[PDB]
Parts: C-alpha cells; structure tokens; sequence
C-alpha cells in the first residue's frame, strides 16, 4: 500500500496540510478549536459545537478559541485528534487516512512522551499503513535545495537553529528556546493595556495577532529609538474603532531578543544562532556562518534580518563573511520540504509501518527517527 | 569506572567523574558467565552515561543555577538607578 | 520647601485624604460628583451646584451623580480636578497646594497618558512643590510591617494580585482584571430587577451598593446553595419600603470568583491570586503562598477569605501552607502605608520635583515610578 502520503506540518500558530509533490500546501489553517460562548437560543443555529479552520476564522465573536499546543508541545490531546480529523475531513482533504502513509514534523528536542503519544492517535484512532516523523530544519534545507547552513527559524511556539553540515543534523548543536510569536503577541497584548486599549477576551486576543503581523517593525538601534518620542501610527480594529498603536508596535518584538522582558531567562534568537554555530567543530564554523536560512512567520518582522545581521556582527569573531539567506514563502518552507522528502523513493526506508509499531512499539519509533 | 573530558578553548572546562560498583554473581555456564558480566557492565555504563549526559545537561543547569542565577528573584535585570537611591528595612 | 506631605490615596469607589505620620486617614468621602437633576425656583437653596462628599451623600435624590473614575482609569478629568480642588479645600484639608509635597497612588499597569495627564493636573492647575505616584500593593505591605508576600486587592474599580519579596515588588507577574466592587453593585441591581425591585437612577443606585455592603454573604459551596431554596430575608430602605431580597444576595458576589455571570471570561480573584504566585519563580513561590494579605472593600464579604482559602486548596499545590492574613482597617491599609512612606526620611529621594518636571517632563516621571 503506497499510495501518495499526506504531509501533515504540526505548528502551535498554524497548521499546514496535503499532498506530496506539490509546489504550495493547499490547505493551511490555524491551529487551534473555537468552541461557542454564547447560548445558542434559536433554531437553525451553527451546528456541531466544534469549530475548526475557516469556520472559526469567520465566527471568531460567538467561539472561546483556546490553542492545543504551546511550544511544540500538545496539552489538550483531545483538542489535536479533532484538528487531525478536521484535516483528513471531507471539509478540507476528502480523503481517508487508510489510504495515504503520513509524514509528521515536530519541534526538535520535545518531550518523547509527546511523540509516543502523536504515534499511537496515528496508528490507533486514525488507521494510518505508515507513520515518519521528521525535523523542520531538515526539510526547509530539502526544500531551499542546500546541505549545509544553520536553520534559523521562528513559529508561533519555538525558536531554534539546528546546524547541519552535508546531510549531517548535529543533535547536540541544536539550541533552542520556548519563546516565539505567541509570547510576542501576549507582550504585545500587555504593552497594549499600558497605552490604554485592553484586550482580555479569546476571539479579541487574534486581533493583537493581526497588529502584531501588520503593524510592527524591529528598529536596529534600541536605545536610540527609546530616547526619541514616537509618531503614534493609527490602525483600524475589524469592528471600526481607530487605535493609536504608539511605542509598543517597536518595543513588543524585541522580546524575541531581550527575552527578560516578559520575565523568564532565554538566550534570544541572535545568541541562539550564535550559539549552534560555537557548539559544531573548528572547521565547519564559517560554512555554517556563509549558509544561514531564515523560517517561521515571527522572522517576517520589518528590519528582523538587518538586526539579526548587527548581531552577529557583534558577537561573532571578525573578519568573516556573513549571509543570512531567505525564501520567498517563509512560512510554507518546511511543508515544501517534507512534499520533497515524501515524494523521493527513499521516503518508503525511513518510516515506521503499522506491522513494525505493532511488533516493537514506541522504541522502533525511536530508532527510526535518530 | 572513571570519565574524563577536558575542553581548553577560551578558557578550561574538565569533565571528572567515577562509579564504584560491587556486585554480587552466580556461576552456571561459560556461555552464561560471559553473558551475565558483560549484562551488568552494559547496563551500569549506560545508567552511567545516561546520568553523566541527562542529569547534567538538565541538573548542573538547575544547581549551577542555584548558586548564581540567571536571572534575579524578580526576573527583571536590576535597575542600577533603583539600587543608587532606595532603602530597605525597618 | 520640605513641609508635611499630603497623602491622597485614589480609590475608583472611596477617595481618603490626610496628612504623612497618621494613625487613619481622618478625610475619606466617596468619589464621585453629584450635580442637580430638578430645577432651582426658590431662594436660599443648595449654591454652586457641583456636590462633593458629605453634601452629596446627604442630598443623593436631587443629584444625578457621575463617577469620574473606572476600573482605576479617570475617564472625566473636570469632575477629578475638581475633587482634587475639593480635597485641598476649606471644607476637608484646610491648606493649600502650595506648600505640601503630594503622595499619590494609582492601581498597576494602568494607562500612561492617565498618569501624564495626573501630574500635568498636580503640577500646572495646582502648584505643588514634589508629586510622587504609587502602588497599592507596596503600601499595604508598609501598612502591615512585612515585606515579603502576595498582595489580593479588592476595590471598587481593579482587582489585581501583586507579589512582593523582600521591598522587590515583581512587575512580570502583575496579574489585574476590570471586575470589581462597581461590578459586582451592578450585576446586583441587575438581579434585583429579575427579583422584581427595579433602580435605574444615578442617585438611585447608591441603596444596591448598600444594600451589597450589609445584606450579601459568600457561600462556599455554590452548586449546594443553588439546589436549596432561600429563607428571603428582608431589608429597609431610606423610603420604608421593604425588599424581599432572595438568592440574590449570595449569587451577587459570585461574580467576582465566576466572572462568566456577567459575560466576560476573565479569570476572577481566585485564579489572579493563583496565577500570580505562579508566573512568579520556584524559590519564592511557598513564601508567597505563606504570606497572603487583603485589601479593599470588596473582601469584606461574609466568607469571602473562607472561600479563597478553599479556592487556593483546589488549584495550588497539595501540602503547602496556605495563610490568607487580613488586617483590621483593610479600607484604609492603602492609605496607612503611604502616611507611612511619606513619614520616611527615603521619601525625598524617590519624588519628582516641580523643577525635574519642567525640565524633563513626562519621562522622568515614568523613570522614579519604575
């Protein structure tokens, strides 16, 4: 049974999904489940009290949305088996799983737990014929079309450059950290109650989401930006209501490299790609300095590249040449990756078959991965 | 059985380590004997290992942490203006 | 100029007034301006038209009272100038501006330009000699004697938890919500209207408000109460009228711990307390947990610290100490604190002088705050 597989591309933002060999993932949504606030008093109502996808993008005001997966690791199992349904769903793929094997992604250094329990959903609730977990970093290189270079990327739940050197994933040069675009947003949500606007509810919190996307920018001078007095640029909220955004728009992104700010002790995304290129040997450093790409949608900020480039600049030893390369869909280069990987004939070796998970367990998943 | 890394790149780092084990077996075979000595040694040298990589990558983070942090007790970097012109106590 | 300061301690609900080194504040009326609703024909009447304290709370049926503030957020600048004005007065204080240094306080993470907007008040209108603005929290543990420890507060306006340790009061775990005393007062009179007793006038909702300070208790067990029928105890108004009251004296502060009732999913006081003590780090959590002090009019309910106890053993971790002190003069610990800190020698040191002010301006008042 090998049918065309599935490339399921896991986020705690945003969820892609669909076939392989394919240019673009045609289904992507975010990752999370609506559920109604309001008492639904008259007939003919929304039915099935469970929204997922478009759905709860379009009645956002009526659902108490809540995320399954914070820093690429699941809390609510439940939540994820019906986001996973709503995927193989007539809704969106209009397929069975059955049918197709299944390519997963993860964040790298998770708790095992975690992926123990994503493979036994795949196997035993789902009826998946053969089930492959893989690395983000691994396939964003696949889909740019390098081996080696660091993977610098930044999703909505993790941060992390893993460094790898002509079909060589070090394991133990992989940095990573669990602050990303969500702990941005809920900086940017606070800092939004101190210039004056609050935003405490569920649906109300996507929206500090979408100023947050539009309306912010990374100023390479931090101190000089604090000691001159802003403009206070307007932004015009879904229901009508204007918002003078002021001094947050500039000060909520830099979380990302000041982590102190929220009040937890991280590196920062500059140290972090300092930091896995240091942990590789001597001899492969300036190669890993000459190929760093860029991920995720949190690297998107305006002047995020020019400030990662000052920082390096900094830190790094002097006298080596630096280049922090990109793609044009930031936000769809891992799925690109896995769609290449899945469609090579390779792709049947490294997975773990139903029959083989049956015979051996969680320990044959383990092997099959590292 | 003893361990030993020793990493001098800007500045020293040593890793030093030891485990006693006394261990009490019973003799049955050739076959036997050659397989149950090399069991106890397999096993304790990756008990070993494994404490050696997993408790110190996690733990000294934690005690090398206890004895200075990373961060204060507030998580905040302290204010050098705050400290220059407050007073504490009673 | 270093005379005796003056310590206006703000409140959304309250407003108290005095001077530095007392035991009480010996001025504390509530805050709002009453103005008049009928017409004036007859000679010899009530002059000036714009009521504040004592004549207003005699007078309530002629005045169509307005709070200026809100949540710990002054919408109406006029009316609180003008109470400030009030405050310094004949008819309270009997001083002027001039001479005294001002000591005030405003409810955390608040609006900035509320608090630009407050010392541009106390600075230009009044002409005061040195302002300083303050936590609620930090006095409260001055008022007590200790320095480490959670701070619960429970005011007309903000409900907010502030952990401290050792005078460091932790500006990253600041848990606050806009559910409050006010809220709960309006969600009473809510419910008296399903009850059948309707109070829809501005001088009119003064007697739920007293109605809530005499008549309402905090059941423990709520689902218990709500399958058991109420006795229907009875309550007097200023007319003479009688008010069969019901269930809605118990359902009435359950807000403030289910804050679901009034269709806002926020946390409640419970769950800030919690949240605060978490967000703070391992080491200091047990010390926070040991050292629980209350404030504010609204934990003055009947059960109100019997409920908070339980509501911590449901959620906190099993066996730790849990103790939940409360002072006697928790309406005024606030204030004591701040009399207190004025008191100090330290206190001329922390202001801003009306000098600092028109050199700097507002950045230096946001710098000697934090």
């Amino acid at each position: 049974i090998a049918n065309q597989p599935v490339v399921i591309d896991n986020g705690s933002g945003v969820i892609k999904a669909g076939f392989a060999g394919d240019q673009i993932p045609k289904y992507c949504f975010p990752n999370y489940v609506g559920r109604p606030k309001h008492v639904r008093v008259m007939a003919g109502a929304l039915e099935g009290d469970i929204f997922i996808g478009p759905k709860a993008e379009e009645h956002r005001g009526l659902l108490s949305i809540r995320y399954p997966m914070e820093h690429g690791i699941v809390k609510d199992w439940n939540d994820m088996e019906r986001i996973w349904q709503y995927v193989y769903s007539k809704e969106q793929l209009q397929t069975f799983s059955e049918e197709h094997p299944v390519l997963l992604t993860e964040a790298p250094l998770n708790p095992r737990k975690n992926r123990e329990r994503a493979a036994e959903v795949f196997f035993e609730t789902f009826n998946v014929p053969a089930l492959f977990i893989s690395m983000q970093a691994v396939l964003s290189l696949y889909a740019t079309g390098r081996t080696t270079g660091v993977v610098l990327d930044s999703g909505d739940g993790v941060t992390h450059a893993v460094p790898i050197y002509e079909g060589f994933a070090m394991p133990h040069s992989i940095m990573r950290i669990d602050i990303a675009g969500r702990d941005v947003s809920r900086f940017l949500r606070l800092y939004l109650r101190k210039e004056g606007y609050d935003f405490h509810s569920s649906s109300e919190f996507e929206i500090v989401k979408a100023i947050k996307e539009r309306a912010c920018y990374l100023s390479i001078n931090p101190q000089k930006d604090e000691t001159l007095e802003t403009e206070k640029a307007q932004y015009y909220l879904p229901d009508g209501s204007t918002i003078e955004i002021g001094p947050s728009r500039f000060r909520a992104p830099e979380l990302l490299f000041r982590p102190d700010l929220i009040g937890e002790e991280s590196e920062g995304i500059h140290e972090v790609l300092v930091f896995a290129i240091q942990k590789s040997d001597m001899d492969l450093r300036r190669t890993l300095f000459s190929n760093i790409v860029l991920s995720g949608g949190s690297t998107l900020f305006k002047g995020f590249g020019d400030r990662l480039l000052s920082e390096v600049k900094k830190l790094a030893p002097k006298d080596v040449k630096i280049r922090i390369s990109a793609p044009q869909e930031r936000l769809y280069s891992t799925w690109i990756g896995g769609s290449i990987l899945a469609s090579l004939d390779t792709f049947k070796k490294m997975w773990v078959s139903k029959k083989e998970y049956e015979e051996d367990g969680a320990r044959s998943i383990h092997r099959k991965t590292f | 059985l003893k361990i030993q890394v020793h990493y001098y790149e800007d500045g020293n780092v040593q890793l030093v380590s030891h485990k006693d084990v006394q261990d009490s077996v019973t003799v049955s075979n050739e076959a036997q004997t050659a397989k149950e000595f090399i069991k106890i040694i397999e096993h304790a040298e990756n008990e070993y290992q494994t404490a050696i990589s997993e408790n110190y990558q996690t733990m000294s983070d934690t005690t090398f942490k206890a004895l200075r942090r990373q961060l204060p007790v507030t998580r905040t970097k302290i204010d050098w203006n705050k400290i220059l012109s407050y007073k504490i106590g009673k």
